[PDB]
């Protein structure tokens, strides 16, 4: 195959550049300032986006994600409202990686398909579903690759050889690791070569620039700051100006630590 | 053999992230073996009679049910210790992770049931003990905080989001995550991810397997049908498992109304509920047209769980078992019956069931029938709560 | 026949007015004529069994003497249905005044225990339950009034003289003495005025019955001592009476030493007390040099009693039984250390007897010893009386 | 024998009149008062005495007298000083009949022949013990024979023929009946007569002056008013000099239904 992801990775392997792609949920914490903060991670340096839609009890996540989840639904936000959304950004950035962080059963409900369908008329172009692990894919992998869409997997530090073998073969696009920085992170990446996996990106507890260049170091396509991001909309609530600045800065000394 | 079904009929399976599985894999290859452990087995048995209480009476109601011809006898699992069914399961994977070498255990509950019980299993199988609650429910539960700090147990108040039992599984479920090594999640119901649901139900089998041996033993034949609620499946399960393959012995189930399905607050997702993927499970769910789980409401916290259990899932859907509703009023009406007719305080989840049991003996009267209800607790719990419902009213 | 001694070695007695005299023979032939009508033992096994939970569970501890050669098994009272022992008598003594012909039942309670116990028992056998209870101690308990009222029985708070326990005692008995004819009187304990003292024992004999048979199809031999708490003397002789003819099986019976014994404010008039007459007996008392009985006190209600039982004191003038004290603190951290290290909460009456069993087994640890406890009942009902001094002093 | 009592009740029957016995527990409310009482109680006409030694638990006594047990013993009321009261009333009004009304605990604590002996050196004349009936009064009885103290018992109107031969033969001084007014009473006294006990009481609710009269007929040779003469004492706690005449008026009144 080759996506947007595969134009990226190679284009800043030529540059000789790691990737930084901040986490935001979709809708947070209302459906006008999401685009806004969309719009301003794109303009500030993002060479991918990873963007969740608002989900009812994200039994995976942190309390930053969660609280997050919660602005976002109480103000109204619908999968239809992060459609528009992906579609208003892809119309103004073409040819930027954009991922989808769901949960399945804003999938199953109303049709894994038929979702699928929308996602890619939005102009995504991947998707992780956090709750539903590689022996239990098929359903919606199959699907994947028929809409084309990539199907995203996480890679854990403490999954079998085989599952973790299972992973690289049914991942594209690039792979989720749970592994940090500070099994170690190098025998995981080991494995993943060996079985060709997609290219790794890290995102466990990626907060501050020292811990993005310390992750292109050791062997790393790039990096997912998920908490980091949100925590500054979360902090900002009450002021717009200041949010969409201190969320500028944080792209741009986030980027500079996956040069050289 | 190193593998067993994960799914009821593709109801259930392990929609869990990835980060769990190898926890998952781990555990139902422990219960494997420990159910071919003629040790272990002995001594679970030792565990619930000798410490427990097993076996449960098997009581024949004497007034309630006196204007009509209905026999009507209730499974005493409000004599079990702790006041209620989840003592046996808890027990049980208690007993589990002992073997697995862990001595530490994670747990969450809400109103306190759950976790009284996982405190009491844990400080006689000298187990570390961490029970995770939501800030306000730990507000509303002062009895039953202090229950489980007197059996030593470690009381974590979760004070982020909603900060009440959806917040107490998500960190429970993220501390498994990263510390399945050492310790292990008893999880309440026979709900969520395999092998959960099939382990719960192993460990609350003995409750259908007394009933039918000693119903052999009073009345002679087999009860024309079984009555149990059902919040998440534990105590329903429990009783139903021994009756499936005695095809004629209905399995009748019976949920939360709250205060009426035509008014939405209500507990009923397998006869309400469009099917979905919720909590590491594929089951019914109480959601909205875009997914979000809604929430649910009962009148007994034991029943306020927005999913049920993939087992009872596939038994509707194959004719097996019938599930019904039972309102508020329902059940404290039948709450206020079994006080004054018999000399019982049930719980008001077990009430629901009690109360169904009584619809079909007035329905009718003239019948000759054998029912039996699971008494899954003691109403002592209640007693605050429907003191203030009837005052509230008129009493 | 048509006679039974109601004396103990000139302990006991009938020292009620004449007026109540023909109750007493009245009630005495009707126990003589029941325990000769088999349909009437019968039907008490059944209830017993079948509805009570009879037998209950002998539990070996686990963790609390480990570190002792002691083996200490509780007997599981508190798993009987209503959560304390006196369901026992309750239901034999109802049982034995619906065959008098009687509809109505009068009752006395102080903390709500024999109260809640006498209501249980009226409801299941269809009778009209009056329960007497002091104005101040109604206002005391709350849940304990609103589980009476739910099983349909009347509350009759009492405003006279101290309007506290010794005055429903008053009202109680004057309402018998008048309405003996159509109603009972169900003695909340084994003392007071023959046959009250026989037939508490008669109705509690299980107790030590079935430890015996338990103890010797468990452990093997007879066990080396049975210890009970001793408040008027209901539980401790349930557990004697089948023992008293082992001669090698020692008895001991703890009553409760409050804040000291030289302190004035305790319940142990079995070994503080003078010889007097009280209650309709003649027993030992708390009583000062003119006759005037003292008050007493322990930090449980149960074991708040300024007398004792005469069977007891009688097996304590032959050498048969010993009788030990146990403070409140004693009883207190026996108290929190069975929630601790097993998993049960004890009532504070039932956790003087433990505090002394603790104290046989840490005086002397390498000591091969095997002790019963009589768990008279659940500790519950003591949870908020535990949580307040615990933070009265520090917790 | 021949007691204060004989000579009383021939004395009575003479001037053919019934016995006003007012009943007045000693020490209530307090030892000073209390003399005051019984000293208006017997120069207001009463023909005999009835006092009570206050007790701590008086299980057989309704409430007007559990609240006078209470008065007299929250005031300090000692069985000596009870002693006092009792030799300074007979030092002053010689060839009275009294009578003590007790509770067991109080003989049997300290010695019963012991306590006894105190009770006819006081001057009293009988001792009726409210919680020992009669089939268990011969230890107590044999010490009142060997004292000279009549031992008096209760006829309650429904005991065995047996029982109520027993009282009749064991009694003396007089025989106290807890027969109402308004098996009947009437039929009571006809088996009193057969079996010779001592002269008949009534004493169970007599409080106004019709119930006196009304049990003079029907062939009775006196009446005791328990709580009447008690609740006078409970009315006027705080008014000394309007309770004295309350009492007066009261002892007047019911001795003059004793008359013809
Ligand atoms: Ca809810
Ligand atoms: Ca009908
Ligand atoms: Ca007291
Ligand atoms: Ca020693």
């Amino acid at each position: 195959m080759t996506n947007r992801y595969t134009t990226l990775f190679a284009n800043l392997e030529k540059r000789n550049e790691g990737a930084f792609i901040p986490f935001v949920t979709i809708g947070d914490p209302n459906k006008a300032l999401s685009f806004e903060i969309i719009d301003t991670l794109v303009s500030s340096g993002a060479d991918a986006l990873e963007l969740g839609i608002p989900f009812s009890d994200p039994l995976a996540d942190g309390p930053t994600i969660q609280e997050a989840n919660i602005r976002a639904l109480e103000s109204g936000i619908t999968p239809k409202d992060c459609f528009d959304i992906l579609t208003k950004i892809r119309a103004k950035y073409p040819h930027i990686p954009i991922g989808l962080l769901l949960y399945a059963n804003l999938v199953y409900a109303n049709g894994i398909e038929n979702f699928y369908q929308k996602c890619l008329d939005a102009g995504v172009d991947s998707i992780l579903i956090a709750d539903v692990p590689a022996h239990e894919s098929k359903e919606f992998r199959d699907i994947a690759k028929k809409v084309g869409i990539a199907q995203i997997f996480i890679a854990p530090p403490d999954a079998s050889e085989s599952t973790l073998k299972q992973i690289s073969e049914l991942g594209s696009g690039y792979t989720y690791l749970l592994s940090r920085v500070g099994m170690p992170v190098e025998d995981v990446l080991t494995k993943l070569r060996e079985y060709n996996a997609p290219k790794p990106v890290l995102g466990f507890g990626i907060s501050k620039p020292e811990q993005v260049q310390q992750a292109i170091k050791a062997g790393a396509a790039g990096a997912i700051s998920g908490s980091a991001t949100v925590k500054i909309i979360q902090n900002n609530i009450s002021n717009k100006q200041k949010m969409l600045n201190e969320l500028t800065y944080f792209v741009k000394e986030m980027k500079a630590a996956t040069l050289n | 053999m190193s593998k067993l079904n994960a799914y009821f009929g593709e109801y259930g399976g392990q929609f869990v992230p990835q980060i769990l599985v190898p926890a998952l894999d781990q555990l139902e290859q422990e219960f494997i073996k420990a159910q071919a452990d003629e040790s272990f087995k002995q001594e679970f048995k030792e565990l619930l009679q000798e410490y427990a209480g097993r076996p449960t009476a098997l009581t024949k109601t004497r007034n309630i049910v006196k204007n009509t011809r209905t026999k009507l006898y209730l499974k005493r699992e409000d004599l079990l210790h702790g006041g209620a069914h989840k003592t046996n399961q808890v027990l049980g994977q208690a007993l589990l992770a002992k073997r697995m070498g862990k001595k530490e255990i994670i747990a969450e509950t809400g109103a306190g049931q759950h976790g009284v019980a996982t405190a009491l299993a844990c400080a006689l199988l000298d187990l570390k003990c961490r029970v995770y609650m939501g800030a306000k429910d730990v507000e509303r539960q002062s009895p039953n905080v202090f229950r489980m700090k007197l059996m030593g147990a470690e009381v974590i108040p979760v004070h982020s989001g909603s900060a009440t039992l959806k917040d107490a599984c998500n960190e429970a479920l993220r501390d498994w995550s990263a510390n399945y090594s050492k310790a292990h999640y008893l999880l309440g119901t026979a709900a969520g991810p395999h092998p959960f649901p099939t382990i719960v139900r192993e460990f609350q089998r003995m409750i259908g397997e007394e009933t039918k041996q000693q119903m052999l033993a009073k009345e002679g034949r087999l009860p024309d049908a079984v009555i149990a609620c059902v919040g998440g499946g534990s105590n329903a399960i429990g009783m139903f498992a021994d009756f499936i393959d005695e095809k004629n012995v209905k399995l009748i189930g019976v949920e939360p109304a709250g205060k009426g399905i035509e008014t939405g607050e209500h507990g009923a997702p397998l006869k309400h509920g469009k099917t979905g993927i919720f909590f590491g499970m594929k089951a019914p769910l109480m959601q909205n047209s875009d997914g979000q789980i809604e929430e649910s409401y009962s009148i007994s916290a034991g029943l306020d769980f927005p999913s049920v259990g993939p087992q009872h899932a596939h038994l509707l859907a194959i004719g097996r078992a019938k599930y019904a509703s039972a309102t508020d009023d329902e059940a404290l009406d039948a709450f206020k019956l079994l006080c004054k007719k018999e000399g019982i305080i049930p719980a008001l989840e077990s009430s629901h069931a009690l109360a169904h049991a009584l619809k079909l003996a007035y329905e009718d009267p003239n019948k000759e029938q054998l029912l039996v209800v699971n008494l899954s607790g003691r109403g002592d719990k209640d007693i605050f709560t429907v003191h203030d419902i009837l005052k509230e009213k008129g009493e």
